[PDB]
RNA sequence: GUCGACGUACUUCAUAGGAUCA
RNA sequence: GGCCUACCAUGGUUUCAACGGGUAACGGGGAAUAAGGGUUCGAUUCCGGAGAGGGAGCCUGAGAAACGGCUACCACAUCCAAGGAAGGCAGCAGGCGCGCAAAUUACCCAAUCCUAAUUCAGGGAGGUAGUGACAAUAAAUAACGAUACAGGGCCCAUUCGGGUCUUGUAAUUGGAAUGAGUACAAUGUAAAUACCUUAACGAGGAACAAUUGGAGGGCAAGUCUGGUGCCAGCAGCCGCGGUAAUUCCAG
């Protein structure tokens, strides 16, 4: 309104970070990065909310500074930085690495992995073009730019990144009966194969994915990542799998799970 | 700027002041269980207007519907759970009996007298608002308490009351000192 | 002066409810569209266990068959058939007989000549449709 | 009348009162409009220095 | 008589030098437990230097005693 | 009609206005000199006795 | 003291408010004695 | 059929039809124009500003008789003199002449033995208090 | 000008019928 | 991009309501009544626009036609040695707008976040306390006995029981209970205040003094009105004395 804004209050929050309404007026915007806005997640609602390390959002601070935490293997200090899907959040004291990834109520887990896993991440193509002097590059959903790229890999693929080097280690193309996990829209989490794909030259190319108890479900084709063939995917999931259950089937399970 | 922390009232007027049943029903009401004014009364009604009225709108479902099965197990397992309804009746249909007094049964006034632990209504009205009767073994004071199905065992007095067992209070010590100092010392 | 009734209260009338049904509730439902049983229900927020008296049900059968649909209304399964111990008589005046002998019914009617008659007698409340619904005055649980 | 303010003085630290209260009073009687009186707008009245 | 102070929620966290946890005061026949007698219990219990210890919260419980 | 009274005259001049009378009335202790000295001397600087 | 202290009507204010009972402070209490009076009636009446 | 047309085309004939026919209704036109309140005797307002410009029935002999209790009132926005009823006859000593008064209306429910037709307002603050504050001796009447 | 035609606002007049009893 | 210029063409919207008026018209999420269909409200906690007394310009900057930036003009208005100079609360507090009225010119960055060269400085953003009964939640203002006329339950009324299911009419009194308040203390908090907890005090007219309304009843060695008598009607804070006295519908 004359230029960018600076805050957000709370209660125009992204919704899944669940910050609670009447604990203050505003909420962590989160700064310019990697990842979209409103499909972030800074690293002060992670350190803070989640892990329940911090109490408040000064000693977030007081652990970004002492060069703790590190966000893809480089370290960073500035306490909104919008972490994303497909990262790995690397604590060096406490000796543990997470990746963040959603859950079937669409949160953001907190979801522990081990360190050989921790050293490479999954990057949707978004685009593949000449770059400059006759260079092809490749950019992922993380505003990576990957230069030389092997020829056979075109928008949506899903690549395998090596956090150290950087270089693409292994890629993975887009068809049937692949294994594809959902990050947008309605159903996001859900885990599934993909059964057919719609054409639609104009706009939004659907898909029909199909989970692991068959139920069938539409989405964008925007919202669909690639994580690797039937049966076999590439990144860790998080306990339960993907499978969206029902809300009776919910309560039975919470109920049958009374052990004490 | 701030996020508004909601309310709604709990009571609400009924259609007509004057009906003179309705004048005799409340005053059997508020004599019987020892109640202080109309808005205890109307706030159960409004309690129970809402039971019945959900409940009504489920059973213009049809069985096996997702959201009936749900939300009756739902309202049948908290009705059990504060006593009001039974144990074996255990249809959807029978929340549409439970009148008043049902609830009114289960307020913590009247289960203290019930017990046998206060002598009258409004002895047990004044033991809870004067700190001397304890459900878990936590003071409660308030008399509309709704007491639950397996609180209603743990109701006793209070462990630091003059009841249950701690010390003689306030004129009790008075009166002591007092015969115990112009006696002796 | 039964054991049951208050000054007014008359507590002996409870969930689920018998109602007793004049041949004029008939009309006036079938021509408001209301429907017998879940308007009951959604007045009285209760179940309801609609009951027609030997004489009413022989009223309806002299009508003729130009009211053959309200008939058909009134031999449906569900709406019970208290059988009356009458020579046979008006519909109204068994009405008053039995409200008189048991106290414990509430009355659905629409003449107003009944509606006083009934009105005489202390704790007996009394439906009747309105507008579109079906209201009831003297009952003291409402809400 | 109803919303007439009053001014609260604490203590008398050296022979006189505060200067947040008393810079209260001054600025308000210093900003005030009186009433037209009746018996004031006939009669001349003096008051002897 | 004897408050006893039991410590939920323990969490070790490294990355600030610090164990947080819940303290849990049982006081009967007692009113409120002074806050020195708590760093004094707290750091010997968990053997560490009394300027070591912090505590903070503590709304002691309606009808009294917790 | 909360703007409305009965009609007066003022009479007060409009070029040299006379001051205006500032009673200061109160009980025996209650400290009405420390109040008219502080607030003369709020009002000129100069403190009186 | 030599300080006229105030009355205590003068303090309270409550002049010509007529004398009622010392019932209609409390509405438990007056409910109280009307259910157990407007109780004996019906045990002379329902005889 | 009827009057009206019902194809599934001619919403715009039923909209507009409905829409000339609306400023035929006297509380439409009367409230959309803006002219429901010179029925109400005060202008817009519920109270109203008046001096007391002078006693009536000062000299009627009998006591509490409805023309003791009325004096007679200027308005101050517009001029116009009416009369007004006062509360508890002693409370004539209250209002004297040039008082303010303000005036609310009188809007009785019904007509008792002796009454008057023709006071429509009734006498609510004299001179800032308010007269149930002086007749019950809260405050007392600032000159 | 106690003026006319309107436009608003308000007031008022028209309520008893059958049956039994005296 | 008719956005403007030069040249050329004569088009464009309109009874399916254009154009022009009225709007006590910022739009939406939303609020209310409701059996429904509908009808009304939405300056007002979130989002979007627009404005910074009115009109017109513009600078620096990635970003402004910016007003806690500048420049001129209309309108107000402040200082002056009369030459000049400085202005913008539809930010927070606080004032005038009338002669008739209503929050504090309070404490703080501790929390939520923002900015900067930056962990640290700053933030009337925002929190904290105060303040007209906004709108909402819970709920005190006594509980149990024994005494002082009547009877009601009624074992019984053949005649005395006052015997008693005790319902009280109660007006004395018997001890038990507790917090409104005051307070060592600790907790709370940035610091306090209050809540929650608690030593010591704190209940008989529990004077530790509930209210707002409307209906009736009587008040005579009184007044006033009318009349087919002793009446009726209005009314009755007004009578024969008396006001440290009357101790009155205990009141
Ligand atoms: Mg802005
Ligand atoms: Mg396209
Ligand atoms: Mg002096
Ligand atoms: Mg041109
Ligand atoms: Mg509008
Ligand atoms: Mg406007
Ligand atoms: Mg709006
Ligand atoms: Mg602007
Ligand atoms: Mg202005
Ligand atoms: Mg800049
Ligand atoms: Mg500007
Ligand atoms: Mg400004
Ligand atoms: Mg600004
Ligand atoms: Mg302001
Ligand atoms: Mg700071
Ligand atoms: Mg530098
Ligand atoms: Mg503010
Ligand atoms: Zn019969």
């Amino acid at each position: 309104a004359r230029g960018p804004k600076k805050h957000l209050k709370r209660l125009a929050a992204p919704h899944h970070w669940l910050l609670d309404k009447l604990s203050g007026c505003y909420a962590p915007r989160p700064s310019a990065g990697p990842h979209k806005l409103r499909e972030s997640l800074p690293l002060i609602v992670f350190l803070r909310n989640r892990l329940k390390y911090a109490l408040n959002g000064r000693e977030v601070k007081a652990i970004l500074m002492q060069r703790h935490v590190k966000v893809d293997g480089k370290v960073r200090t500035d306490t909104t930085y919008p972490a994303g899907f497909m990262d790995v959040i690397t604590l060096d004291a406490t000796n543990e690495n997470f990746r963040l990834v959603y859950d079937v109520k669409g949160r953001f887990a907190v979801h522990r992995i081990t360190d050989e896993e921790a050293s490479y991440k999954l990057g949707k193509v978004k685009k593949v073009q000449l770059g400059k002097k006759g260079v092809p590059y490749v950019v992922t959903h993380d505003g990576r730019t990957i230069r030389y790229p092997d020829p056979n890999i075109k928008v949506n693929d899903t690549v395998k990144i090596d956090l150290a080097s950087g270089k693409i280690t292994d890629f993975i193309k887009f068809d049937a009966g692949k294994l594809v996990y959902v990050t947008g829209g309605r159903n996001l989490g859900r885990i599934g194969t993909i059964v057919h794909k719609e054409r639609h030259d104009g706009g939004f190319d659907l898909v029909h994915i199909k989970d692991s108890l068959d139920n069938t479900f539409v989405t964008r084709l925007n919202n669909v990542f690639v994580i690797g063939e039937q049966g076999k995917p590439y990144i860790s999931l998080p306990k339960g799998k993907g499978i969206k259950l029902s809300i009776a089937e919910e309560r039975d399970r919470r109920r049958a799970q009374q052990g004490l | 700027p701030r996020a508004p922390r909601t309310y709604s009232k709990t009571y609400s007027t009924p259609k007509r002041p004057y009906e003179s049943s309705r004048l005799d029903a409340e005053l059997k009401l508020a004599g019987e269980f020892g109640l202080k004014n109309k808005k205890e009364i109307y706030r159960i009604s409004f309690q129970l207007s809402k039971i019945r009225r959900a409940a009504r709108d489920l059973l213009t479902r049809d069985e096996k519907d997702p959201k009936r099965l749900f939300e009756g197990n739902a309202l049948i397992r908290r009705l059990v759970r504060v006593g009001v309804l039974s144990e074996d009746k255990k249809k959807l249909d029978y929340v549409l009996a439970l009148k008043v007094e049902d609830f009114l049964e289960r307020r913590l006034q009247t289960q203290v007298y019930k017990l046998g632990l206060a002598k009258s209504v409004h002895h047990a009205r004044v033991l809870i608002t004067q700190r001397h009767i304890a459900v878990g073994k936590q003071i409660v004071n308030i008399p509309s308490f709704m007491v639950r199905l397996d609180s209603e065992k743990h109701i006793d007095f209070a462990p630091t009351s003059p009841f249950g067992g701690a010390r003689p209070g306030r004129v009790a010590r008075r009166n002591a000192a007092r015969k115990a100092e112009a006696s002796g010392e | 002066v039964s054991s049951a009734l208050f000054f007014q209260y008359n507590q002996a009338i409870k969930p689920p409810y018998q109602v007793l049904i004049d041949t004029n509730f008939i009309n006036f439902s079938i021509q408001k569209k209301v429907d017998i049983v879940r308007g009951m229900m959604d007045c009285l927020l209760a179940k309801c266990n609609p009951l027609i008296t030997d004489c009413v049900m022989a009223e309806l059968e002299k009508l003729g068959p130009k009211y053959r649909i309200a008939l058909k209304l009134a031999r449906d399964p569900r709406i019970k058939r208290l059988s009356c111990s009458h020579k046979g008589t008006y519909a109204d005046d068994c009405l008053v007989h039995r409200v008189l002998q048991h106290k414990c019914y509430i009355v659905a009617t629409n003449d107003a000549g009944l509606k006083q008659r009934i009105r005489k007698i202390p704790g007996i409340p009394l439906m009747s449709v309105g507008g579109h619904a079906y209201v009831i005055e003297k009952l003291p649980d409402v809400f | 009348y109803q919303g007439a303010k009053l001014f609260y003085l604490s203590g008398v630290i050296n022979g006189r009162y505060p200067d947040r209260e008393i810079l209260n009073l001054s600025r308000f009687i210093s900003v005030m409009k009186f009433r037209p009186l009746k018996w004031r707008n006939e009669h001349p009245y003096m008051l002897a220095d | 008589d004897a408050v006893t102070i039991r410590t939920r929620k323990v969490i070790s966290n490294p990355l600030l030098a610090r164990k947080q946890f819940v303290v849990d005061v049982l006081h009967p026949n007692r009113a409120n437990v002074s806050k020195d007698e708590l760093r004094e219990k707290l750091a010997e219990v968990y053997k560490a230097e009394k300027d070591a210890v912090s505590v903070f919260g503590f709304r002691t419980q309606f009808g009294g005693g917790k | 009609e909360r703007k409305l009274h009965v009609p007066m005259v003022d009479r007060t001049p409009e070029d040299d206005p006379p001051p205006f009378i500032v009673a200061v009335v109160g009980p025996p202790g209650t400290g009405k000199t420390t109040l008219i000295r502080s607030l003369v001397r709020r009002m000129t600087k100069s403190t009186l006795n | 003291d030599g300080k006229r202290a105030i009355n205590y009507q003068i303090l309270k204010n409550k002049g010509l408010t007529p004398k009622r009972n010392k019932d209609n402070r409390n509405s438990r209490v007056k409910k109280r004695k009307k259910y157990q009076k407007a109780q004996k009636k019906l045990k002379s009446v329902r005889a | 059929g009827k009057g009206k047309p019902r194809g599934l085309n001619s919403a715009r004939k039923l909209r507009v039809h409905r829409r000339n026919n609306r400023w035929a209704e006297n509380n439409y036109k009367k409230r959309l124009l803006g002219t429901a309140f010179k029925s109400s005797p005060f202008g817009g307002s519920s109270h109203a500003k008046g001096i007391v410009l002078e006693k009536l029935g000062i000299e009627s002999k009998q006591p509490n008789s409805a023309i003791r209790k009325c004096v007679r009132v200027q308005l101050i926005k517009n001029g116009k003199k009416v009369t007004a009823f006062v509360p508890n006859d002693g409370c004539l000593n209250f209002v004297d002449e040039n008082d303010e008064v303000l005036l609310a209306g009188f809007g009785r429910k019904g007509k008792a033995k002796g009454d008057i037709p023709g006071v429509r307002f009734k006498v609510v603050k004299v001179s800032g208090v308010s007269l149930l504050a002086l007749w019950k001796e809260k405050k007392e009447k600032p000159r």
